[PDB]
């Protein structure tokens, strides 16, 4: 949603889930480039189920 | 303070010394299905001890480390304010 | 010199830019200088606890 240049995100989590929540993202963040990762090196040639 | 498994040390402590089996019992289901607490009974010989918890394995774990402590032991009007120095840390 | 005047350098090449308004613990307020009166006299102040 942030999509302007320069935008800014902002997440409020309070002081004891902080680990819990960075946790969270990095997972989210993992899970992201793992399916870019799979998006790019997959090939297939009949490219349809 | 609760690290390890309480209830297999108080097993322990039972069947070693040939005391009978740690019983326990569930008498009350208390509060709404979201917020529903548990109490656990634990029951060994002549002592009774009580162990609450937002799950029935919580409440079960923390009547068996209560009664393990018991039996080694006998053989504002205001929202606090929140300082300006609060930074942005990138995630 | 005499009544002619002159540009402020000294003023322009100090503010660049305004400095941030950052408060200070302590820690950091006990080494640091005396504030001394002269140095408030006819300056501009801003409260950064409240």
């Amino acid at each position: 949603r942030a999509r302007t240049t320069e935008a800014k995100f902002v997440l409020f989590t309070a002081d004891k889930e902080r680990e819990k929540t960075i946790q969270q993202i990095y997972q989210y963040r993992k899970a992201h480039n793992d399916i870019a990762e799979y998006l790019k090196d997959r090939v297939l040639e009949k490219t349809e189920p | 303070k609760t690290v390890g498994n309480p209830i297999g040390w108080l097993q322990e402590m039972c069947m070693q010394r040939r005391w009978p089996p740690p019983s326990y019992e569930t008498e009350t289901e208390v509060g709404l299905p979201h917020e529903r607490l548990f109490t656990i009974a634990c029951s060994i010989l002549n002592y009774r001890e009580m162990g609450k918890g937002k799950s029935k394995k919580i409440a079960k774990r923390l009547a068996a480390h209560r009664m393990w402590m018991r039996l080694q032991e006998t053989p504002i009007d205001r929202y606090e304010q929140v300082s300006k120095d609060f930074e942005f840390i990138k995630i | 010199a005499g009544e002619q005047k002159c540009f402020d350098w000294e003023l322009m090449t100090n503010f660049r830019r305004l400095p941030q308004s950052h408060g200070s613990n302590v820690q950091q307020r006990e080494q640091q200088p005396a504030p001394r009166p002269e140095d408030f006299e006819g300056k501009i102040v801003t409260q950064w606890y409240a």
